[PDB]
């Protein structure tokens, strides 16, 4: 599995260019497909949203009248043409699968990342860092605003690892279930408003930058990043 | 066929040499097992309606 | 009331239903057929002209795609699998004419051809196939031509006359053959004899399907 | 003078049973749900839909009959009842041709369909609905001698008020789009279903000839059935569009016809609404068992 | 010694009749017969999971109550959301001949089989996406009739070739072949702490066997007909039974004999369906005539009829909490009954 992405690079300001997503491993066919953008300095932001067998297209309020993502499934190829470029558009785009079946693991993988250059509930990260050493057990906090639990019993929170230079991974899809490729070193705890993840032994991989992501309809705000530092 | 009546033979004498039970006592641990799980079988005991995941 | 996950589960469903009823109207469209015959009759012979279980056949003639059901190697019994095959379009039974004097092997000292008659028996009064139509194949007539010469037909059927023409123990086995069916007016069996060659088993198959078409598209309508 | 009460008697029977008959035939559909994906099964449930409202648009008609040709309630429940009774005879008929052309076409096309109907649907009922619109927007009751009728066009508006336009016409698009269209489509129809399967026909005893029997048994009754039950009425409604635009034989026969035949006429045009349900979904087999199991 | 073991093979069987008369003591409807008969409930239908388009053959439930399979005549196999009606895969099988499903415990894998004599293992939890077939296991002369899960890695097979067997999936080889009926078998049934499963068959028997040694355990006859449809009690330590005879039974092990027969002389169409409550109080038993029989075990009344069903009910399950029954029909409809 992966998605390999292109297109990007110095766009006069007030222009316009396609990011192209390329799949090739899976099946492009039966997954939505989410666009998340991210500064180069900033947190990540959701950009986009296309479905299986497209009727269902979500857009930002930030870019929702001037952008637009479209799919071709059988040349398995996923694309994002973007209008009037203004400056606030300076990100590193990402290209993320996921599918929704019962018991399915969303945002599960993750692309390579391109380079843009152009000349609601709310999630909350206090703290923006923290001093950790090897082998000890770590806790990272993740706010609310408006509860994440549904009267069906989910509990829609995503837990993802940005390593320095690396694409994020999924860790946690609901706000306790873990992941395929996952060590079971991490695990989630949630309630009503306040939501926490625990790693349980710091290793030589996890240093990063952690996110969280409501899914509880479709504004998928980030939030802004608990960095961990050794 | 000497073969074959030979297993056949094998496998009656297999069956024969059983501890078996009286009849009795496996109805009455039958039903024990009904009544120590009747509280918990919705099928037979209706569920309350804010707790069927069917309505 | 409920989630976008929710919502994008119900659309996967939409599209399953779709693609579900796409391949329903697919295989309504498609004629099914069931092959069932003595072994040593032409079951081998009709179904290469056509082109450990079920060795199901594809072939399309005439703009109709065709499935053959070719049980057989199956030794177990009829009773607990044959209403699976209700709903075939018709019924292909193939009976060896060449069978009446051919080797009483059947279990030790059976007729060929008495086995053949007590299986179309089965088949025909077969509670699963009250409206299902039989095309009965009388293979092995080349034999029977050089045979009747040979012997008699006294040793099958002592009731025949001693008429032994080609064209009159022929006939009293296709009577034969026919007057096991119990319940007519609901059923129509199809004889066949063309030669031992290609291009007319098929179409008489065309033709007898067509005709089951005909009258399943009048029932459904309610005129018949 | 004692035949009102029996004709109102006959009312009351006729729609007790079409409300039976189309009751059970639309809980039968409804129990076998999906439509099994046939273009028969939606006209047939259009046309019981139809048929349940145009007999139970007749209790009014009985009762203004019972009061020797007299209205009772002049308001918009003249209006309405004008509405329903002459759209629902045009969507019967409309639907009663679409069983034809889809019997047509499955047969004619039965081994090609081997190698809209929504659409169709409200077309018959918007077509419907434009052909009735004249009947309830017309109508304008008007009083006469302390009681009023639910008559058209009594005023003279324009163009005579017994001439072509104003009250020469509305009556006779009735036969022109009620009988002569629908029959003749529906006659054409089985016709072309049994030179059809004439030449199948041409082993045939037991297969092809009772085979064909049976078809054209069923095709025969079908018309027959339309024809004797909207005959008469028709009939008389073309006397009338005959006595109203040329002829004058109004002595001893037109006024004993209309205060005769024309409840009669009336009823038994009516009655095609409950022998549709059994002709196009109780002789089915399919039908039968469901209507076995639900008993 | 020709006839000499055949002499010995009917002593034996009068031996083991013998002895098993020994045993019953009392008939059940003598120890049983004060208790009150809980029952007479209808259990509406609360969902209805259309979608298939031919007859449905086979349904089993998953471990979490929430997803089941079922097997139809048309080359699919649906896993449903049993609580919102959604379908989560369609499987187009390569033959439209299944007879047989199953879920494996872990909500991994399926398995499906029929008169091809081949089980396939399809992997639900692929990450390219798509649920493909894991292994072919081809080992049987006859029809497969049933297929339960051992384990994530093994399966017991049940064809109609007198013979049941279990399989190493990763190797797809006959661990151990089961042999020692007379007719086809039809039915399986796995014990909970899987290590036993008895198994029906056409010559009117159903037997014990063991999963490890690979030999039979105890042989049960009474039936006058084919053996369909065979399911255990929860504990493990009994059984019920229903033959193509109008006549469903409940054989105990430790008796090694029948308890109780639920039979009617208004029911002369036989049974395709038996399974068990959580309590295993509720015998609930497709019957031929076009519904279910929700019989009581402990008695033999006749406590409930689930007639949603217009055709011939084929296959039933019961949820691993017992919150909602499954009937499935020949009528390409599947209900949830609660
Ligand atoms: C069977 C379908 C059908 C067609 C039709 O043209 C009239 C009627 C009908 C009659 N109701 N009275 C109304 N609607 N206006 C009455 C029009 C009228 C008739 C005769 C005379 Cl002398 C004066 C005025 C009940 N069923 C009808």
């Amino acid at each position: 599995v992966q998605l390999v992405e292109s297109g990007g690079g110095l766009v006069q300001p007030g222009g316009s260019r396609k990011l192209s997503c390329s799949a090739s491993g899976f099946a492009f066919s039966s997954f939505g497909m989410h666009w998340v953008r991210q500064a180069p300095e900033k947190g990540l932001e959701w950009v986009a949203y296309i479905s299986s067998g497209s009727g269902t297209i979500y857009y930002a309020d930030t870019v929702k009248g001037r952008f637009t993502i479209s799919r071709d499934d059988p040349k398995n190829t996923l694309f994002l043409q973007m209008t009037s470029l203004r400056s606030e558009d300076t990100a590193m785009y990402y290209c993320v699968r996921s599918i929704y079946y019962y018991g399915s693991s969303p945002f599960d993988f993750w692309g390579q990342g391109t380079t843009l250059t152009v000349s609601d509930i709310v999630m909350t990260q206090a703290t923006s860092s923290v001093p950790v050493t090897p082998g000890e057990s770590v806790s990272i906090s993740c706010r609310s605003s408006k509860s994440l639990l549904h009267s069906n019993g989910n509990t829609y929170l995503y837990w993802f690892l940005q390593r320095p230079g690396q694409s994020p991974q999924l860790l946690i899809y609901r706000m306790s279930n873990l992941a395929s490729g996952v060590p079971d070193r991490f695990s989630g705890s949630g309630s009503g408003t306040a939501f926490t993840l625990t790693i349980s032994r710091l290793e030589a991989e996890d240093v990063g930058v952690y996110y969280c992501m409501q899914h509880l309809e479709y504004p998928l705000t980030f939030g802004a990043g608990t960095k961990l530092e050794l | 066929s000497i073969a074959q009546a030979r297993k056949l033979v094998e496998q009656l004498k297999m069956e024969a040499n059983i501890d078996r039970i009286k009849v009795s006592k496996a109805a009455a641990d039958l039903m024990a097992y009904c009544e120590a799980h009747a509280k918990e079988d919705p099928l037979l005991t209706p569920v309350p309606a804010s707790e069927n995941p069917f309505r | 009331t409920v989630s976008a996950e929710d919502k994008a589960a119900a659309e996967r469903s939409k599209m399953i239903d779709k693609n579900l009823r796409e391949d329903g109207e697919k295989a309504a469209r498609e004629v099914k057929l069931l092959l069932l015959g003595a072994g040593e009759s032409g079951k081998n012979t009709i179904v290469k002209q056509m082109k450990t279980g079920i060795v199901e056949t594809h072939f399309t003639f005439k703009d109709l795609h065709f499935k053959m059901f070719d049980v057989g190697a199956q030794r177990s019994e009829r009773k607990k699998w044959i209403h699976c095959f209700e709903g075939v379009t018709a019924i292909i039974f193939c009976v060896a004419l060449s069978a009446y004097d051919l080797v009483l092997a059947e279990d030790e000292e059976m007729n060929r051809m008495h086995a053949s008659m007590k299986l179309f028996d089965s088949i025909c009064n077969n509670k699963w196939f009250t409206d299902t139509s039989i095309i009965l194949f009388l293979n092995k007539k080349d034999l029977f031509e050089e045979k009747i010469t040979h012997s008699p037909l006294t040793i099958c059927f002592p009731e025949y006359t001693g008429a032994n023409k080609y064209d009159e123990a022929a006939s009293y086995i296709q009577s034969k053959f026919e007057d096991l069916n119990k319940r007519k007016d609901t059923k129509e069996i199809y004889t066949h004899f063309t030669c031992s060659t290609d291009t007319k088993n098929v179409q008489f198959v065309f033709d007898a399907v067509t005709d089951v078409i005909i009258k399943n598209n009048l029932k459904d309508c309610g005129l018949f | 003078a004692r035949v009102r009460i029996l004709i109102s008697v006959v009312y009351w029977v006729v729609c007790a049973l079409g409300l039976a008959g189309n009751l059970l035939v639309l809980y039968l559909m409804k129990s076998m749900q999906g439509w099994r994906k046939s273009s028969i099964n939606l006209f047939v449930t259009n046309l019981a839909l139809t048929d349940f409202q145009f007999v139970l648009t007749l209790p009014f008609w009985a009762v203004e009959n019972a009061l020797d040709f007299k209205w009772p309630f002049g308001k918009a429940m003249c209006k309405i009842v004008s509405m329903v009774t002459s759209m629902n005879m045009y969507a019967s008929v409309f639907f009663l041709t679409a069983m034809s052309v889809t019997r047509y076409h499955s047969v004619a096309s039965a081994l090609k369909s081997h190698r809209s109907a929504k659409a169709l649907c409200v077309w018959i009922w918007a077509l419907a609905a434009l052909a009735s619109l004249p009947s309830a927007i017309f109508s304008t009751t008007v009083k006469v001698m302390g009681e009023e009728l639910c008559l058209v066009r009594f005023p003279d508006k324009l163009l005579g008020r017994d001439r072509q336009f104003w009250l020469g016409l509305y009556h006779s698009q009735k036969v022109l789009l009620g009988f002569v269209l629908p029959l003749g489509i529906i006659i054409l129809c089985y016709l072309l279903l049994v030179r059809f399967i004439a030449d199948r026909r041409a082993r045939p005893t037991g297969a092809s000839a009772r085979r064909l029997s049976k078809v054209t048994k069923s095709v025969t009754i079908v018309v027959l059935s339309f024809f004797l039950c909207w005959l008469p009425n028709q009939a008389l409604t073309t006397w009338s569009i005959l006595i109203k635009f040329n002829a004058v034989p109004f002595s001893q026969e037109y006024f004993l016809c209309q205060v005769y035949a024309f409840p009669v006429s009336v009823c038994l045009a009516h009655s095609n609404s409950c022998l549709n349900p059994v002709l196009y979904c109780l002789v089915r087999r399919e039908f039968r068992k469901a209507l076995k199991s639900l008993l | 010694e020709l006839d000499q073991l055949r002499q010995e093979a009917e002593q034996l069987k009068n031996q083991i009749r013998d002895a098993r008369k020994a045993c019953a003591d009392a008939t059940l409807s003598q120890i049983t017969n004060n208790i009150d008969p809980v029952g007479r409930i209808q259990m509406r239908t609360r969902r209805t999971l259309r979608g298939h388009l031919a007859k449905i053959y086979a349904m089993h439930w998953g471990t979490d109550s929430r997803l089941l399979v079922s097997a139809s005549q048309d080359g699919k196999l649906i896993i449903w959301d049993s609580y919102t009606t959604n379908k989560v895969h369609a499987i187009p099988l390569r033959s439209s001949w299944v007879m047989t499903c199953a879920y494996a415990p872990s909500g991994n894998y399926v398995a499906c089989g029929g008169l091809d004599n081949i089980c396939s293992i399809y992997n639900l939890k692929t990450r390219e996406g798509n649920v493909r077939v894991s292994r072919e296991l081809a080992g049987h002369t006859g029809y497969l009739s049933c297929c339960r899960f051992l384990d994530d890695n093994q399966i017991v097979t049940s064809s109609g070739d007198t013979t049941c067997a279990l399989w190493d999936i990763e190797t797809g080889q006959q661990t151990t072949t089961f042999t020692g009926h007379t007719g086809d078998v039809m039915s399986l049934s796995l014990a909970p702490d899987t290590r036993l499963f008895v198994s029906g068959a056409c010559d009117a028997s159903a037997k014990l066997w063991d999963v490890r040694e690979g030999m039979c355990r105890q042989t049960f006859t009474g039936h006058e007909s084919d053996i369909n449809a065979i399911c255990f009690f929860p504990n493990g330590n009994a059984f019920a039974t229903g033959s193509d005879d109008a006549t469903c039974r409940l054989f105990d092990l430790r008796a090694d004999q029948e308890l109780m027969t639920y039979s009617h002389d208004n029911i002369i169409c036989g049974i395709t369906s038996v399974s068990f409550s959580k309590s295993g109080r509720l015998l609930l038993a497709g019957y031929d005539d076009f519904n279910c029989n929700v019989w009581d075990a402990l008695k033999a009344d006749r406590a409930g009829v689930l007639a949603g069903h217009d055709n011939r009910v084929s296959c039933l399950g019961v949820t691993d909490d017992g919150m909602a029954v499954a009937t499935g029909s020949w009528d390409s409809f599947l209900k949830i009954w609660n």
